[PDB]
């Protein structure tokens, strides 16, 4: 509902009990690093004025020069819409290019 | 000399003790110690501080009356005063002549050496007239009392120890010795609304010599540490050099400090920023930092004035071998005009009292230091202070 | 607290479980080959003022020309901040290219 | 001007007027993809810069001087006489034609 | 000099005056990446060079003397006659024009 604010990442690779996000950039996860830990959550657009909450299962860097790559691993817990509501059970299917945001 | 400043620090304390217990709509002002044209005609005092006996006996303390008499001695206007404790003491007590010829008298051969310093020809009873003595309890109690006493008056218990009592005795210390066109009293009501708004903190010569000496330092030093831990964010120096001592040879030490600390590495990004104000020469600097072994980034192409694009860019980094294009900054405040396209995350203000980058979305902290190794230490450069 | 000398190496991988960090230098390995085995404890840095303790579980060194490579893979134990404190169990993840230390 | 071009000097200046040999023949940092230069060209005065270098240079060009104190017999020197640049550039291979 | 100019010679002589023929007509150590090369250039006064060399040379240049012990009629034994060394620069293909 509130504003959320600059995303981290973009979804990569999805499935009905997996979702895959890609951050590009150390600055943002040295700022995000305390919000990106196994046992939190992550909140996921799926549609205009939809979101589902994940829980992360991974995390894995690695540097490659052809960069950084930081690669996050959740499993879906539920949907939240605009208004507030909560529902357990999700399925819905995330698509490629979407933008991931921390849980305020 | 002795200059043993325990006695002026339990005057001053004294006299806070008074202004925290005070009535309203009252005016009450303090006369500024000798040691500092000796403004004010009889506004002067100098004391002596003494507390290790089990009881009152006038015969020990033969020390200060003879300093205090041989200062009366040397020039006329203006006051003399002490303070010590001993158990069973309190009030004033007036000595007889024939008492204070007896400490003029030669009991010892330290002092049949010292009499011989005075001159033949001074006042004894109008001396005593012109000098008075007065007891004190335990000085640490004391020091306990005016901490116990801002508690009742209302204050955040935290916040008490740290920030608001040194800097609350800082300004009694400022209107003690000046040199200035302004008022020597002090009203409660206007002094309180002062100190509750500002938000600074201070470290000088009398603010070292208290009882929460070690609770001062650290209490800072917590605050900056998350800040202290990232690798890349923006910070921003702005220093005076007017008052702080051997300026010119301890910078050098600081900065490499600062840079071997938290700009020697691949993952930082953004390098520090200083910024001097004053009439200084940064030629001597930079070529004394290019000895040492770092690169500087001053902003001038044909060293007549700055360009802020090319002060404020990223410089290129390689990672095996490692190498820096540079990894400083360094400007004078005058020069410089204009702001920086995005915003500090820190400006740290040494000696400064405003600066135009400041902002709502902008932290800053204040200090006001006479030694740089008290902000090594508050920066985590170094271990022990003193 | 003391000077930790010059760093042996660099990490390549990191995850909560697994540190990954590179030798390249012949001399280096040789000149510290004791004190590598393993069993014994590296410090590795995260951030300003904060170290990591991790132990070694393996060993790889190879030898391949298209010079030389030095594996070393490590598993935290816990942290110990610059003043002197140790605290076991570590969620905190080290970026690539820090810097690895041995235990004085 | 040549930094309103879009081109940055080393000068070999620390500050002070004094000139330093090191800085001025310094290797630059060079990063191949994406492509940067830590500078391109190389400026001075001849009276202010006293000593000589490392390596003997390969080319040296005289440009309207008689004598300098670099000329060695290991050195390629060329000396010409000029009018107007637009003859060097045209020595040079940069413009097609007189 | 041609230490100062940037280049390797070899010589023959193992401490001493003397020189081995064995050792100036060495093959000599090249790695391909990075490049590099042991000496570049041999150099040595011909009174001092007693004896001859195991595989004969392709080629012989002889500039400004009449006979020497090596020429034979199994190679190409080229014989010039020059003032100056920017002839020989002209016609090895070192300068483009005369």
């Amino acid at each position: 509902m509130p504003d959320l604010g600059t995303p981290i990442g973009s979804v990569t690779d999805s499935s009905p009990s997996l979702i895959r996000i890609e951050i590009s950039s150390a600055e943002d996860f040295e700022k995000y690093k305390s919000m990106l830990g196994v046992g939190q959550y992550l909140l996921v657009a799926s549609g205009n004025n939809l979101y589902l909450l994940a829980s992360i299962t991974g995390v894995r860097a690695t540097h490659v020069e052809r960069n950084f790559r930081f690669q996050i691993d959740t499993q879906p817990i539920g949907t939240l819409s605009e208004d507030g509501e909560f529902s357990r059970g999700s399925h819905s299917l995330p698509v490629p290019t979407e933008y991931a945001y921390v849980t305020p | 000399a002795e200059y043993s400043i325990k006695g002026y620090l339990y005057q001053f304390l004294k006299y806070l003790s008074e202004i925290l217990a005070a009535g309203d709509g009252a005016r009450i002002t303090i006369e500024g110690a000798i040691e500092d044209i000796a403004a004010g005609l009889t506004t002067a005092v100098q004391c002596k501080y003494h507390e290790q006996a089990e009881k009152y006996t006038l015969g020990k303390i033969y020390k200060p009356i003879l300093l205090m008499l041989e200062h009366f001695s040397k020039n006329s206007g203006v006051s003399y005063r002490l303070f010590c404790h001993f158990p069973g003491e309190s009030g004033t007590k007036a000595l007889t002549k024939d008492d204070l010829e007896t400490v003029l008298s030669t009991k010892g051969e330290v002092l049949r050496a010292i009499v011989a310093r005075i001159d033949t020809s001074v006042d004894y009873e109008a001396f005593l007239d012109r000098f008075a003595i007065e007891f004190g309890p335990s000085a640490e109690d004391l020091q306990v009392a005016v901490l116990a006493s801002l508690k009742d008056k209302g204050f955040d218990p935290d916040d008490i120890d740290a920030v608001i009592f040194p800097n609350a005795i800082q300004r009694i210390v400022d209107l003690a010795t000046r040199s200035d066109v302004n008022d020597r009293t002090v009203e409660p009501k206007t002094f309180l609304a002062g100190l509750r708004e500002v938000r600074r903190v201070t470290f000088t010569r009398w603010t070292r010599e208290l009882a929460t000496k070690g609770r001062m330092f650290s209490s800072l030093r917590k605050s900056l540490r998350s800040c202290l831990a990232h690798n890349s964010r923006w910070r921003v120096f702005v220093i005076n050099p007017l008052t702080i001592e051997n300026f010119d040879d301890d910078i050098v030490r600081f900065i490499k400090a600062f840079v071997q600390r938290y700009s020697s590495k691949y993952l930082h990004s953004n390098p520090p920023l200083f910024m001097l104000t004053g009439d200084y020469d940064l030629s001597v600097l930079q070529k004394r930092l290019y000895d040492a072994g770092l690169r500087c980034e001053t902003g001038k192409v044909g060293g007549t004035d700055v360009i802020i694009k090319e002060l404020f860019r990223r410089p290129i980094l390689i990672r095996n071998p490692f190498r820096m294009e540079f990894s400083l900054r360094l400007a004078k405040r005058d020069e410089v005009i204009g702001g920086p396209q995005r915003r500090p995350d820190e400006l740290f203000l040494i000696n400064v009292a405003d600066d135009e980058w400041k902002h709502e979305d902008v932290n800053v902290h204040g200090f006001k230091i006479e030694r740089l190794s008290d902000l090594e230490y508050i920066l985590q450069l170094r271990s022990d202070y003193a």
